[PDB]
């Protein structure tokens, strides 16, 4: 009698349920509405954490990992990423790689740090670095940033620094990044009010990168000359930044 | 027997179940296994299914249920007793999100599920706040969260439960 | 009379489909269960004989030309191969064919044989050979030969061996492979217990291909020593073949 | 009058048919023109139709179609009698798949279908076993099956020649 | 339905067997799967299940059984039509040795279980002379024989068609 | 009515069935004696297609395939084979492969048609051999020789000549012999009125043989002159016997 109660108070309405069917399923699709729709996180947040419907949402406010399906940011951009078909998608930066003349955003972070084919040639070695960018690009106006990984074998770590002091990365956007960059760790990050995002690898179909190529198709570009003075005085922001592992 | 009510339970959504026991002596093996192929974003009614089993029993138990990633869909192993060795997760009410890689997995029983039910200050009352597990299915890995969901419409559940109370 | 009948026993319904027009509807529309689902063949078999619905069944318990809507085996990967966007797969391997650094199964056959970029270029002269590759991975563990056609003009023809003793191509895989390889027949045999396609030319849009730039990309490849003696000793196993014309 | 009862026949599937014939005395041009354009999956109930034109004549006859590839659509042109040279498929019961290339064309004549259906031990009942064509167009080539197609339900078939019975 | 009798006609070996059919509309898809593991050597009474499907369907059919090799244990897919392509053992009645390397598989029907019975003599009269698959799981192979098996005592079985005889 | 009669005798049967479980049960059991106990069969006959529970009868009545539980000669030697224990006869063998010292017949052969050490290398080479001879030895007077393979690569094949006029495997004894030479087809022949079983590869967990060792026990060793005698007669015999592939 004293171990039994407890609590006892579901038994009248299983006895109900066995002989009401069509009450039981409409009981169980009534359980629909979630009671935590955004939650509260820390940064440094590990996005690995994040299920697919989950958007992450950093301002002066907090830090936030909100329900994608209640989010009214969310919501707006909804009908933008509506396709979502990822054989294409997966198929689209893997194509992409091939044709990087557009991308001046992501070739000038080399350009301003180290304009050499050696130095094209440790970032092309590593294609998930521009997936996680064309990613973040579509769903817009991202710097990135090319640092070495102090705590690993030799290779290279990309900061994706944000421009506004409100950021908001879409459910189906980082269902994307997280799936194009297995192999990478992302976590988000703030140093100096701007939020950062540290994509370094943690432990592939991709076409044959002809470093030579786009070292020749570099010196015909002509390059935004603000962008490049951005970029100098973003690496010396991002100098003594040293992200944990 | 078991499984007619929890097919009928899971006719909504798109997992598949797989085809006897005692109410007076209930099994150690397991009970059920609930499929989900890779693709899927189907919603397992956790805290339902495992007061469902409660019920059903005529003996004091504590109902579990194991989530596992086999490498290609996700597995739901019923149970009435929690096994020896068999994973709970650790998560809380607001922070309840849990990866599983290939061929780990976790699970929940009815009195870990009502520990953290009184720990987050969750409604107690029947069928108010029910644990759910959404589960996506991103190969290699399997995505879970054990997010409680409410009714759209209280004022309809609690006429239910009068129903319920009606007759008896 | 006695050439009249005979037999007449149609004629009853025909004087009643005129007076109901909408049971003539529902009759016709009735008659959709086939009596023959699955018919035997037998090897050599030229699989330019199957329609668009058929599917191959290679095993001990024989050789079958099935309808792929009553077929099990074709049903559980119907999901999978449900987009069958033809205007989208026609140009997945004319683009692929650019990149052929993933696709290891398909240059080890080369490497294995001959690793020269004369051999290359041989292969590379016929993009078809990909594609029929390219197509039967999708819908998955299949060996690649390639041989000199000697009854025929100075070029070569491939084999694709199949690893399992029960083989089932799929309706939509056999009719994306005979799409694909237009110019090239294709016919299934039987080898030592293996199960093998022989396609090779009988009697279009492709990307001009770089002999060159693909095999300096060799050189930086580290095929898996396994596979490539694997292919050695197939190699060895078909030299004997003499696939009939 | 036969391209009112066609158009109905084939308002199930999607194949265009073209716009007198006189019971006494049939002619020995073509009677119908149905169009399959580029891409289409539709089957065509060669058998009936066939047996249509036998019922519609009064003086013995032996209906035939043609199935041609134009280079861009199928082409089924209708016949009470089989012209002078006209294609016969040599398909069997089991082995019934023709391919086209471009301006081939094959046939087939409710005698040489009988010939067929007997040959494989067929039922020769009314509307159990019925001939039809599916026919899948994949540029440049057509690709065509004589498959016998049978009725879901039997049990309903066999009241529908009793309703027509009735009528006698 | 099927299985609870399937389970009960196999109770006394040691097979495993895995857990609704329309006596009206019979599917077409896998209707039971008897499972037996490394080691055993239970024999599986074919002829028996496989007309105990044809009396459990109204309509017209032809059951099948597939006998394949996992790799790890011996599989028993049941039908009530043989799916397109599926396997059938040339045996005859005093040669019926198949042997089965991993992932390879066969299987008998009904019909050409009969032309079999009929070609070598053997006795059509009910339950006097019955098929079964005596297995044999000698990994990695498993090893069939598709034997002939009759009764003990007829006097004992002719009395039991009696009893049934006079309940009708 | 034409088409279903053909015969419908077995559905009263099936009714009472239903209502009688208790029936259907020991139905099912009682059908337990085996129609055909024993089948004729023809020399060259392939081993592979006997299962675990068939016997051989090789003899002038002729050769037969028999099931080993209604066989009086199997049901005769059943107590003596009755442990049949395969994890310690696996080892058995293995363990056994160590020493080969007691095993006069064996090594004899090796003696008389070539004793030199290189021919006991090539013997040792393949130790399946030696336990198709333990095998049959258990289960007593046989006699083994050794000749090269012609339609294979550079290995030898193993003939087993039996002594007696009559001879009987027993059902263990060829599910052992086929079980511990996994990777040798195993075939029966006569020549010049003697049953022979020949041994050969067709397409492990064993000790390393020192072929060096031995050979220095074998000069120790004092065989027995008639038994060499007997192997030079049997060589010269079965030197035009050339058995089919
Ligand atoms: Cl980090
Ligand atoms: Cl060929
Ligand atoms: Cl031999
Ligand atoms: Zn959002
Ligand atoms: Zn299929
Ligand atoms: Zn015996």
């Amino acid at each position: 009698a004293i171990a039994d109660v407890g609590t006892d108070r579901y038994a009248p309405y299983f006895a109900y349920a066995a002989a009401q069917p069509s009450d039981e399923v409409t009981t169980v699709r009534g359980l629909s509405n979630p009671l935590i729709k955004t939650a509260p996180v820390t940064l440094p947040f590990d996005l690995g954490q994040a299920v697919a419907d989950n958007c992450l949402s950093l301002s002066g406010m907090g830090y936030y990992l909100g329900l994608g399906g209640c989010c009214p940011t969310c919501a707006a951009a909804e009908p933008r990423l509506g396709r979502s078909d990822r054989a294409a998608l997966v198929l689209a930066y893997v194509q992409q790689l091939n044709s990087i003349y557009e991308y001046r955003v992501f070739l000038a972070s080399v350009a301003a740090r180290d304009p050499s084919e050696r130095a094209l040639e440790e970032v092309l070695a590593h294609p998930e670095l521009f997936f996680a960018y064309y990613v973040l690009r579509d769903g817009r106006d991202v710097r990135v940033l090319f640092f070495e990984d102090p705590d690993a074998q030799g290779a290279l770590m990309m900061y994706v620094v944000f421009p506004e002091k409100s950021v908001h990365v879409h459910h189906r956007v980082l269902d994307r990044l997280l799936g194009a960059c297995a192999g990478h760790r992302i976590v988000a990050h703030v140093w100096q009010t701007m939020f950062v995002l540290v994509v370094r690898k943690k432990g592939d179909d991709v076409p044959a990168v002809s470093a030579s190529d786009i070292y020749c198709k570099m010196r015909d570009i002509s390059f935004d000359g603000e962008l490049l003075l951005e970029y100098k005085r973003l690496y010396a922001a991002f100098e003594d930044f040293r992200p944990p592992r | 027997t078991l499984v007619q009510r929890l097919k009928l339970i899971l006719s909504g959504g798109n997992l598949r179940c797989s085809d006897a026991c005692d109410p007076e002596r209930p099994p150690t093996r397991c009970v059920f296994q609930v499929h989900g192929q890779d693709g899927s974003n189907d919603t397992f009614p956790l805290e339902y299914v495992l007061r469902l089993m409660r019920s059903w029993a005529h003996v004091p138990c504590d109902p579990y249920v194991r989530v596992q990633n086999t490498g290609v869909s996700v597995l739901f192993q019923g149970f009435f007793f929690r096994p020896a060795d068999a994973p709970l997760a650790a998560i809380t009410a607001e922070h309840n999100n849990v990866i599983l890689a290939s061929t780990h997995s976790t699970g929940m029983s009815l009195s870990a599920l009502d520990d953290i039910k009184r720990a987050g200050g969750v409604d107690t009352r029947p069928l108010r706040a029910m644990m759910s597990v959404s589960c996506f299915v991103r190969m290699p890995r399997v995505q879970l969260s054990f997010r409680f969901m409410g009714p759209d419409d209280a004022s309809q559940t609690q006429r239910l439960l009068d129903r319920a109370e009606m007759r008896q």
